[PDB]
């Protein structure tokens, strides 16, 4: 029946309901299949299933933290001691109303936590997230005298997508060069951030230059934020300051070849460390100072 | 009875509030004292390898010695004189060398023990679980989350590894042999040592038990040591509310310079160590100690030279004094290896009412 | 006090060098890809020389080209050197009756056998000698000995148990054992002539031979009456220990720091190694002292020539040497050898705690383990050598060999295997 | 260039030599004492007829002295010091033999336009002053430096080992008046010694002394400061090299805490080339002082230095017998001592 | 200002053994009276005093020890609002010089609700307690607060009646007697 199939399902449209929230419901659809009662033949089974994604990755992080996040609920549900049929029937019900409850958590982040630019405080942006467009697109309906700044965004153009973006909506904007960025930290307010997980460490797993952009906000004191829905706390520690379960090579220095050829395998992913998070926007309330950490504790009860 | 007064050499000016005094020699005590306790305190106070690991180990194993030589007497029920008897071997020890923090928590847990079984029973059959219960209490707490820890290291490294390394943690021992043996890495150990006491050559020894590939410095002789080299390892004693790493000496400097030095620093810790009691620096309450731990000139512990100095109470106007335990910055060391795997210092205290 | 001649024992300890010492003279090889002679010069410099007198023998020639050749030969020098040339093979009490017909013997005379290269300060042994000697009439010579790695296990050749004084510091016993390495006489003696006159007696075996020698006006007359005394060891202390000549005293100064002479190929290595480490406390190479030389120190451990070349992406292990002129290709693993001057190595090669001499081709795809090279001895595409396996001169290893551990190579151009000609023995080739 | 012109004109070369290696020879100080006597003597007897040929002579002759000794910066620091005295008087010379203007007293633009006297004396005097100068930095200090610190404040003391540093705390201490707490760091495998008799010193002295083991600096940084260097040499971007062993951390702690760090030499330390690498310059020490053993301590690598250099950016200060200068300044104060050709010999 | 500062650095002198030296920023609009009113009260107990201008803190805060402030308000990332004049700068200084803040806080004191923006919870300040007569008014503009407002990048422990907590911490301490319900109401 397979879960990749049902990912590849969906790429041309999307850019409305959450990766990880796609990837539940496909991991529902996979359960409800082949009877979800017995715990011999289906936890395991979906456990073989989730670790052949992972081997099939080509490069995507929040899969997992989808997939251990699914389990954790799983776990919780069958604690009631009641029947088998009656949880179970709740379990496969859980899959589609957690893909609902993803629009409700984006609707609480636009209307409730969109407080952070409101006196024209410029806006240095980088890393492309839905729910960091979705808040700046409902918060022009406001005219709250907003401003875009843009660091390009250079894996290969998705900068050109970004500010294609923001010309549906009719606002001045700015390209921004990320060797330049010592350059300009004054006129702009502060540096606000899109990502791929949030770490037990603290810091955030990003892109293509982030901890550089992370450095020079420390050095100005104009505050460092991370904005996003809240469901990527992945099981996972970057210990050193160039560490992390990477898809490509940590800096790959290639041997003396001829005509301009082994060059590109530029860092597309990059990390700062936890002494960052100024604030981070999550839809179970505005909670930043340590609560990731204390929200994994939670969930492994250690 | 007991013994006070007469303390050796001048007691300076600053941090003048801890207990470093005394029973070095024994001369007249009270007459119902089971010597196992003295003999232990005698230990502790001239001891060169312990290092916040093994005290606590050492005394519960005290504690069920005690608890298997002890005789209900005719009269009174099995909790009298007992209690009276516990206060004065607390008293004792901190005479000797203070109560640390896992000695605190193991001193509640056995408060616990004897409200848990009030009087009422005889005797071979209530001591016969509770010593089997704290058995395996020790079995559940400790030995098996220094496994997990252990377990946890050994995934923590991934290709090519240089490291500096300090302390006489037992734990950090365990998981550098660990490395040695039955991982066949390619894993390089540097070893800083202090001058308080020998912990550093204690690891070097232990080491070359293996054979392993060590270089070996110290404090001061760091500026050279990075002209590749990645790795740097601590072991803390204890954490309070704070998220302070409240340890032995050191380590804050190291740390300082590993930072300096771009690539980061990581501890290891227990589920059990934590405290409520709330400080932020070293002046509060410290573990201070005679300056004959400053008398020996180089090289060795025995060797005993006649050369520039040797003098301390005829020294007039001369505050010789040194400091063992420390209060490391909070957001130097970044990684921390407990019960739960991994996770910041900033938790501080999400086990302290997690019990 | 001042004005002292030194007399060195040289040509001596040939063939007990088994391969070697055949071709050329003895103290003429290069140790850390330098002459060993220098480093005893300038040892004797810094105790105190007036002038060079050498015992020079086993090929002559040879070494007067080189003498012509050294500093000492223009007049700056506070010692000229004239070496003495006897007749051929004669033991060191015929060298001593030598040394007396031509006469040449003052005062506190100083002899040293073998080479040996130390830190200890030798002022401070010299006052003590001259204040010993000050004591009573009939004192004679002095011996050096330091304390030992706390136990002794590489030590067979010369353990030396030392029955000694602390009250007077002398010798009470010598004796040598196979111990180690051949049970067959798991023993020991005291004799008793010395008994009820000491009181202190104090057993040892844990010091280091060193073979430095301050000799009165005593010793030449003492060799030349007792003709029986063709050693200085074995048969001279001992007879001196049984009163020879009656109520005589003589000297073993005891130095906490390290004290070590010439003696095999492990040791030698050793020694090597200690050099190259900082052991013996300022002794470099760094510093330069035969002035054609160029050293430079580096990081942990590391010794650079001007001139000396190492391409990219080899990672080093710990202690690695290199002189002038050397070239070396890409993607080698090294760890603890010395590669010497103007040598050359090709590409992709393993090695541990090696020793590489003067000239020396470490051909493509080659592992060489604690086993030695010497000068224009060239190693050949494929050789897996083991611990201690000694290469001598011009000994041509050409294409694909492996030779086992300890295994011995001729070095003139005979009775051990493996020759100077085409492919070491695997396939006899030879003369 | 060898020996073989200096024979028996002059002789004490090889005695220099022989100082130098086996360091019969110690402390600055003394060395560049040596070095200015070996000067006296080179010019009291040598001969001449020439100018530049004399020039290009002295030149190799300081060469040689450098290939002989690298870690003696003293010595080299004189020589050039010589040498800029002799350059300016033959350049005054020239201008009378030949029978000009520049904006201030040294030019860019004059390098790039085409361009028997009694000058042995003046050489003799230069050497004179030179000695002058070498005897007291601390009587050209002490009006600097009685002056930055105050009562109830707090000092930090590593390097008890340049003689000068324990002079000027003295003469600070030696006022009735003013009051301050000295803490100093150990310095172990190369220091301790030197320290303990720094802290017998001050104990003498009268004045309250605190015995610090050289970790134990983190718990007490609260109540620091001050911050004192015992260099050896001073060089060009501003930096020194030191007279050994834990100085280096607690610098970078000090700058850590932004606490201010002060540095007490002279001129003479003063030198002119750059300290391109410290791995040139900085010397190690023995691994025999650390611990015993031999044949398990073939296995036992282990790594110890005398010498310590410091980069420019965590020092502030370099008070002088001329008076207080700055990192970025001292480079002048150089070029006023030593002339543009000198560099390179 | 409040009474239970006060209270507890008349706890802390009944242990007159303990040393402690006390500087005293006046505070310019309104805390002027008040600071004068708690001099008063530490001379009355025998507590030494030392009063401050508020433009001197750069000359005093590398001889300063600890710092303890008595704040109205306290919030979510750390930070608080304490009653009025010269906090911010002074917690600048403190970082500059890293210095220890000490804050006297209470959890009914404390709040739940995050500040974002200066835009918004800074209070402030009357121009009549600056100058008096209003025709110099007309060109030049008086800029002046009351209640200020502290980033967490300084403060760092909560001397509470349940214990001294972390600024990056205390949000949890506040969800022990608070919600994510009862935020807007």
């Amino acid at each position: 029946f397979n879960i990749t199939e049902t990912y590849l399902r969906f790429l041309e449209e999307d850019t409305e309901m959450t990766m990880p929230i796609a990837a539940i419901e496909a991991l529902v659809t996979l359960l409800r299949i082949k009877t979800p009662e017995t715990a011999a033949e289906m936890i395991n089974t979906i456990k073989s299933s989730t670790e052949e994604l992972i081997k099939s990755i080509p490069n995507s992080v929040s899969l997992r933290a989808g997939c251990d996040i699914f389990m954790r609920f799983v776990l919780r549900n069958l604690h009631l001691y009641g029947d088998w049929e009656n949880c179970k029937q709740h379990l496969i019900e859980n899959g589609q109303l957690f893909v609902s409850r993803a629009k409700k958590s984006r609707n609480k982040i636009a209307e409730i936590g969109v407080d952070f630019i409101a006196d024209d405080d410029i806006i240095l942006v980088h890393g492309y997230s839905r729910a960091v467009f979705s808040l700046l697109n409902h918060a022009a309906n406001k005219f709250i005298r907003f401003r875009c700044v843009v660091t390009e965004s250079r894996p290969s153009k998705q900068g050109n997508q970004l500010y294609t973006l923001l010309e549906q909506k009719g606002i001045p904007v700015t390209l921004i060069v990320d060797s330049a960025v010592g350059a300009v930290i004054d006129k702009v307010d502060k540096v606000f951030v899109g990502a791929e997980g949030v770490a037990e460490s603290g810091g955030i797993i990003n892109l293509v230059g982030t901890y550089s952009v992370g450095v020079l906000a420390h050095n100005a004191r104009k505050p460092f934020y991370v904005v996003t829905e809240s469901h990527k706390f992945v099981r996972m520690f970057p210990l050193s300051s160039d560490d992390l379960p990477m898809a490509g090579p940590p800096l790959d220095f290639t041997r003396r070849t001829d005509d301009l050829e082994d060059a590109l395998r530029g860092p597309t992913i990059d990390y700062t460390a936890q002494e960052y998070i100024t604030a981070l926007i999550t839809d179970l309330g505005v909670l930043t100072p340590s609560a990731v950490s204390e929200e994994l504790i939670k969930m492994w009860y250690d | 009875p007991g013994i006070s007064s007469v303390i050796p050499t001048v007691l300076e000016q600053s941090f003048d509030n801890s207990s470093l005094i005394s029973v070095k020699e024994l001369l007249l005590n009270k007459d119902l004292i089971h010597p196992s306790i003295l003999l232990l305190t005698s230990h502790l106070a001239h001891y060169k390898i312990v290092g916040s690991i093994p005290r606590c180990i050492a005394m519960l194993e005290v504690f069920q010695i005690v608890i298997k030589d002890y005789q209900t007497p005719k009269g009174t029920t099995l909790s009298r004189n007992l209690t009276s008897y516990l206060s004065h071997q607390i008293d004792l020890l901190k005479k000797a060398r203070p109560l640390s923090v896992t000695m605190g928590n193991a001193i509640r847990w056995l408060k616990q023990e004897i409200s848990l079984i009030d009087p009422s029973t005889p005797d071979k059959a209530a001591k016969k679980d509770l010593c089997e219960k704290i058995g395996q209490f020790a079995k559940e707490k400790i030995e098996l989350a220094d496994q997990l820890i252990i377990d946890n290291a050994s995934t923590q490294i991934e290709e090519s590894t240089t490291i500096v390394t300090y302390g006489s943690s037992k734990v950090l021992t365990e998981l550098l042999l660990h490395n040695a043996i039955s991982l066949k890495k390619n894993i390089k150990v540097i070893v800083v040592d202090s001058r308080p006491l020998f912990e550093g050559r204690k690891m070097a020894e232990t080491l070359r038990n293996a054979g392993v590939n060590v270089m070996y410095a110290l404090i001061t002789s760091l500026d050279t040591i990075f002209n590749d080299v990645d790795y740097v390892f601590l072991g803390a004693h204890s954490i309070l509310s704070n998220g302070f790493l409240y340890s032995r000496a050191g380590t804050a400097m190291l740390a300082m310079s590993a930072k300096r030095r771009n690539i980061p620093v990581l501890v290891c810790c227990e589920s059990l160590k934590f405290s409520q009691r709330v400080q932020l620096d070293s002046v509060t309450f410290n573990e201070l100690a005679d300056p004959n731990d400053l008398v020996n000139i180089d090289y060795e512990n025995p060797v005993e030279r006649r050369g520039n100095k040797g003098a301390l109470l005829n020294q007039f106007i001369k505050e010789r004094k040194f400091e063992k335990k420390k209060l490391a910055m909070e957001n130097k060391p970044k990684g921390n290896k407990i019960g739960g795997k991994k996770g910041s210092e900033g938790e501080s205290k999400d086990a302290s009412n997690e019990e | 006090e001042d004005r002292l001649q030194a007399v060195v024992l040289t040509d001596s300890y040939e063939t007990r060098f088994m391969p070697l010492t055949a071709v050329k003279p003895r103290c003429l090889l290069p140790l850390a890809n330098v002459p060993l002679i220098e480093y005893t010069l300038e040892f004797l410099a810094k105790a105190g020389v007036h002038e060079v007198f050498l015992i020079c023998s086993s090929h002559a020639n040879q070494i007067n080209d080189y003498i012509e050749n050294s500093k000492w030969n223009l007049p700056w020098s506070p010692f000229k050197i004239t070496t003495i040339m006897s007749p051929e093979a004669r033991c060191t009490g015929d060298v001593m009756r030598d040394l007396d017909n031509r006469g040449i013997i003052t005062g506190d005379f100083i002899l040293v056998s073998g080479d040996v290269l130390t830190n200890i300060d030798f002022s401070k042994m010299l006052e003590f000698h001259k204040k010993m000697h000050l004591q009573d009439k009939d004192h004679i010579s002095t011996m050096c000995l330091s304390k030992a790695s706390t136990y002794p296990k590489t030590r067979t050749i010369e353990p030396a148990a030392f029955v000694l004084d602390k009250s007077t510091s002398r010798c009470i016993y010598y004796q040598d054992l196979p111990l180690p390495s051949s049970r067959e006489k798991t023993s020991i003696q005291i004799d008793p002539e010395l008994l009820d006159n000491v009181d202190e007696f104090v057993i040892r075996n844990d010091l280091i031979d060193c073979r430095i020698d301050i000799c009165t006006s005593h010793v030449p007359l003492i060799f030349q009456e007792n003709f029986d005394y063709q050693s200085l060891r074995t048969d001279f202390v001992k007879g001196v220990i049984s009163s020879d000549i009656l109520g005589k005293h003589i000297y073993a100064y005891l130095t906490d720091e390290y004290a070590v002479r010439v003696e095999s190929w492990q040791t030698y290595d050793t020694i090597s190694q200690d050099f190259l480490g900082r052991w013996c406390y300022p002794l470099v190479l760094d510093s330069n002292i035969q002035d054609d030389q160029t050293y430079s120190y580096e990081s942990r451990h590391i010794y650079k020539e001007k001139d000396v070349v190492l391409a990219q992406s080899c990672k080093i292990g710990k202690c690695t040497a290199i002189g002038s002129g050397t070239k070396i290709g890409e993607g080698t693993k090294i760890e603890n050898s010395v590669i010497g001057r103007n040598c050359q190595i090709g590409e992709n090669i393993r090695i541990k705690n090696s020793f590489i001499w003067d000239d020396c081709i470490i051909g493509n795809n080659s592992i060489i383990d604690h086993s030695l090279i010497a000068s224009n001895a060239t190693l050949g595409s494929n050789v897996r050598l083991n611990d201690g396996c000694i290469i001598g001169f011009n000994v041509k290893i050409d294409d694909n060999m492996d030779l086992d551990r300890n295994t011995k190579i001729s070095a003139s151009p005979q009775d051990l295997d493996d020759q100077t000609l085409a492919v070491s023995i695997v396939g006899d080739k030879g003369v | 260039h060898p020996n073989a012109a200096t024979s028996d004109v002059n002789v004490t070369i090889d005695t220099f030599v022989a100082k130098l290696k086996r360091r019969q020879v110690q402390g600055s100080y003394a060395i560049a004492l040596e070095t200015l006597q070996l000067l006296m003597r080179f010019i009291s007897a040598a001969r001449w007829n020439h100018v530049n040929d004399l020039i290009e002579q002295i030149r190799d002759l300081g060469n040689s002295l450098e290939k002989a000794h690298p870690t003696a910066f003293s010595c080299g620091n004189v020589i050039r010091r010589i040498l800029a005295v002799l350059r300016d008087e033959v350049e005054e010379d020239t201008m009378s033999t030949t029978v000009v203007a520049e904006p201030l007293i040294s030019s860019m633009f004059n390098l790039l336009q085409k361009p028997k006297t009694d000058y042995r004396q003046v050489a003799i005097q230069g050497i004179k002053d030179l000695i002058d100068e070498i005897k007291n930095i601390d009587e050209g200090i002490q009006q600097i430096a009685i002056d930055l610190i105050h009562d109830h404040e707090i000092l930090l003391t590593p390097t008890p080992d340049s003689k000068t540093v324990l002079k000027f705390l003295i003469t600070a201490r030696e006022r009735s008046n003013r009051t301050f707490t000295v803490l100093v760091t150990e310095g172990f495998p190369n220091n301790t010694k030197n320290a303990h008799e720094f802290a017998k010193k001050l104990a003498q002295h009268n004045i309250e002394t605190l015995v610090v083991p050289d970790s134990a600096v983190f718990a007490l940084m609260s109540r620091v400061g001050k911050v004192i260097i015992g260099t050896k040499a001073v060089f060009v971007n501003g930096g020194t090299i030191s007279s050994n062993s834990g100085v280096s951390s607690v610098c970078e702690c000090a700058r850590e805490f932004r606490t201010p760090v002060f540095a007490v030499a002279g001129l003479y330390k003063l030198s002119p080339l750059y300290p391109f690498d410290v791995e040139k310059f900085v010397e190690f020490g023995g691994s025999q002082r650390i611990l015993p053993r031999m044949d398990p301590r073939k296995r036992l690598d282990t790594v110890n230095q005398i010498t310590d250099y410091v980069p420019p950016e965590n020092i502030d200060i370099y008070i002088t017998n001329v008076g207080g200068f700055n990192p970025s300044f001292i480079y002048r104060i150089a070029w006023d001592n030593y002339k543009q050709i000198d560099v390179h010999l």
